[PDB]
């Protein structure tokens, strides 16, 4: 193949010089699992148990017992294919092409097929890692003209049936009206019997800014962050809490747990990008080229994702 | 078309909610690691204290008698059981298979102790209990003795569960 | 007034950030691109680039060239140049096109989504008559007096 | 089966692929061995 | 019960009505083995005669305007298409993937020769053919030059299928 598939040879190569995706630091290693298909549907059903009456006593002779119970739940998740097109050079026309510092046409914006891919690459997996985290495909800052997906295909933010709590415009700078939110939010959180689990926070920088002031007359030796910290111990049993900051986030807090139990991703086996066997080629020097990734597979357990939206009006 | 889904819906729940275990697909797992109050449920079969020698028969049925009071019927094909109770009552209904619509049912003279449909939520613990027309259990002429011990528990609109032991027949 | 800028940058470019990353005048082609598609080149007369393109007809020693235009010759859509040879690459008017084109610079904040556009003498499209093109955006003002705009032109209508 | 192994050499363009999943499952299981919070 | 089981089949056919292909459980085989007037059905997508180098584009649809004439309305969302015609035609949708909710559609400045939904069955051969405010076609204000080739096909109530050829537009 690589004898015969220039292309193909040249991903080969050029596959190592790809960075790793940001949402992976999101997740624990137990959250992600693999899955193995393209587009569809996938069912997993959960079987619990339960008792159905007090437990019966063991003396002299006793044929009527109690029972205990079953029951399941099966949850549907959609999944979805897409692909880009990208233009480059015919590999036999880059020698016209090749000059002492650089491999391209600058005047007509002309790469070599490694280079192409490289860069083009590195774009899908921007776009994979804003719909992870925000549920949502756009590639416009405003954040509208997006693109209408499947149902049972949700993010992070946009989960359903999730904890969200709205901080008032006037009180947008008043870090002890986004701290009483956040209790709030906290308080009406339901782990059930999972809440000894390690705990991931989610800020945009500018709230991250916020955080570092010391805490507030006001005091020293201690900051709005390590306040954060020491409210959400309260709650996951005394367990560790990891924070990070997102760019793609703003004005908004995330606050989820880091158990597989509740949160789960399983993505398809080929959601990151993908080369195409189809080539298109002409007279010209100028061919084109494929990329395929996959979207979908985010399961989470209902009312354990803590939304905090800061309203800038 | 958008209508007609809507109305298919509305239809899809109205069916599905008389039904044993009716399947759908939710998009988020449901949570309950509180072990207590986890089994008054519509799909919870049987009785909360079966014996290894109680006597069960499968029957077919007309209409949907899960959890309630079953009478015989003769009508051509054989006789089947349907929901109902008075002086005809024959056993009650415990389990139910609707793929091959048959219903697993405990004679009147085994006693039961389980969760049965009540008429209303006017029923509390120690009051005796008759079946209606329709196999409902309501408040109390009692040709069978059935006592409430527990109060009457909705899950649905008109789904009510109570506890009762039933230990035959009065005189 | 050229597909790159003449002057050079003193800054190199932040390539951060993927959204909103495509509104420069040096994005060639179209959007959408289909590989079936027919595409043509002509010797160009003046700079017809991201405009509408009619035929020019000089005495008869030289072959016929392609003029930015439109109305009732229109030929097609000039979406490419190279500049080194002086040509230019149109897409037919029979065939789909679907990308950003020069807008007038008149009324441009009068120009939404979905609103009808024709092409004017100079090859400029402008809210409207015998030319199929809906703009699919808002206009993008990329200097003083160079406007872009997404547009969708399938075709001549009736 | 990864792209990784220089002594591996696919065949065809289905097992390019499969190549190139488990290359992206050994980077993944690499970087959270060496993740530290 | 019985009434709840009767409406949801009266919905579910309904609903079904307006599908591509309808997923219908048959208790027998049907009979096919003639080989002439296979092709007049619901489900055949696509056209009867296809080129290679035909352009093809997908988008989101609203509505079902499977084999009829399509118009871009923009709303925040992506433009979608939707069922209509008159002046503001874009194209012809010929296939929809129901999972995805997308549909393909030809653009009106290529070619097509197929089937395609017809107002009703009052269309005979070498008729002049216009799209209605529903994407139906209709006989003869015809911006767009369709001529008919066979006569209106009935398969249900209201599918009405007829042989059409596209080929642009008047002046």
């Amino acid at each position: 193949l690589f004898d015969e598939n220039y292309y193909a040879k040249a991903v080969a190569n050029i596959i190592g010089e790809v960075k790793d995706p940001i949402m992976y630091k999101w997740f624990s290693p137990d959250q992600i699992e693999d899955v193995d298909l393209q587009m569809g549907y996938q069912k997993t059903v959960k079987w619990d148990a339960f008792l159905n009456a007090n437990p019966t006593t063991i003396a002299n002779e006793v044929n009527t017992i109690s029972t205990i119970g079953f029951s399941s739940e099966v949850v549907r998740l959609n999944y979805l294919k897409l692909q880009y097109k990208f233009r480059h050079l015919k590999q036999t026309s880059e020698k016209f092409y090749t000059s002492d510092s650089y491999i391209g046409d600058i005047n007509n914006n002309l790469l070599p097929f490694a280079q192409a891919y490289k860069l083009a690459s590195s774009e899908i997996i921007k776009l994979i890692n804003h719909f992870v985290l925000t549920g949502t495909v756009s590639i416009q800052k405003d954040g509208k003209n997006q693109k209408r997906l499947l149902p049972n295909m949700y993010g992070l933010l946009n989960m359903p049936e999730q904890i969200k709590e709205e901080v008032a415009s006037g009180d947008k700078d008043k870090m002890d009206k986004i701290f009483e939110k956040i209790e709030a939010g906290l308080s009406k959180l339901e782990l059930g019997d999972e809440f000894s689990t390690p705990m991931m926070v989610i800020v945009d920088p500018a709230t991250s800014l916020k955080l570092v002031k010391p805490y507030a007359a006001a005091s020293s030796c201690e900051k709005w962050e390590d306040v954060l910290i020491q409210t959400i111990k309260a709650i996951n049993n005394r367990e560790d809490v990891y924070i990070e900051t997102s760019n793609l986030l703003k004005h908004k807090i995330l606050i989820y747990p880091l158990n597989s139990e509740l949160i789960k991703f399983k993505p398809s086996k080929y959601m990151l990008p993908t080369p195409n066997e189809q080539v298109d080629k002409d007279s010209t020097d100028v061919a084109h080229s494929y990329i395929d990734f996959v979207l979908g597979g985010l399961l989470a357990t209902r009312k354990t994702i803590l939304q905090v939206n800061i309203k800038q009006s | 078309t958008t209508q007609l889904v809507k109305e298919y819906q509305e239809k899809r729940s109205k069916l599905e909610k008389f039904m044993k275990n009716p399947q759908h697909d939710a998009s988020l797992l449901s949570n309950s690691n509180e072990f207590r109050d986890k089994n008054v449920e519509f799909f919870a079969s049987g009785g909360t204290r079966t014996s290894k020698f109680d006597k069960l028969e499968n029957h077919p049925f007309l209409g949907y008698p899960y959890k309630r009071g079953v009478k015989r019927v003769i009508q051509h094909y054989e006789p089947h059981v349907e929901a109902g109770g008075g002086e005809d009552l024959y056993g009650i209904c415990i389990d139910i298979d609707e793929f091959s619509k048959t219903a697993t049912i405990v004679p009147i003279t085994n006693n039961f102790e389980g969760y049965l449909v009540a008429k209303d939520s006017t029923v509390k613990v120690k009051d005796k209990l008759i079946f209606n027309k329709d196999g409902a259990l309501e408040k109390v002429k009692a040709t069978i003795n059935a006592t409430a011990l527990t109060d009457a528990k909705q899950i649905s609109n008109e789904v009510y569960l109570v506890k009762v032991a039933v230990f035959g027949n009065k005189a | 007034l050229m597909k790159n800028p003449q002057q050079d940058s003193g800054l190199l470019s932040n390539s951060i950030d993927f959204r909103d990353q495509n509104l420069i005048f040096s994005n060639s082609g179209g959007v959408c691109t289909s590989s079936k598609d027919k595409i043509e080149n002509y010797p160009a007369k003046g700079y017809p680039y991201k405009r509408g393109v009619k035929l020019s007809f000089g005495d008869g020693t030289t072959e016929l060239e392609v003029e930015a235009g439109g109305g009732d010759d229109l030929y097609g859509v000039c979406s490419d140049i190279d500049e080194f040879s002086g040509m230019a690459t149109v897409i037919p008017i029979t065939n789909n096109f679907t990308g950003y084109l020069t807008l007038k610079k008149d009324g441009q904040n009068g120009v939404n989504p979905g609103d009808k556009l024709n092409f004017n003498q100079h090859g400029e499209l402008e809210k409207v008559k015998s030319v199929n093109a809906i703009a699919l955006s808002k206009a993008h003002k990329l200097t003083e007096d160079l406007f872009i705009v997404l547009a969708s032109v399938f075709g001549n209508r009736a | 089966a990864s792209l990784l192994d220089s002594n591996f050499v696919p065949i065809n363009f289905t097992e390019f692929v499969q190549a190139i999943s488990n290359t992206y499952k050994q980077r993944r299981i690499q970087f959270y061995e060496n993740l530290k919070r």
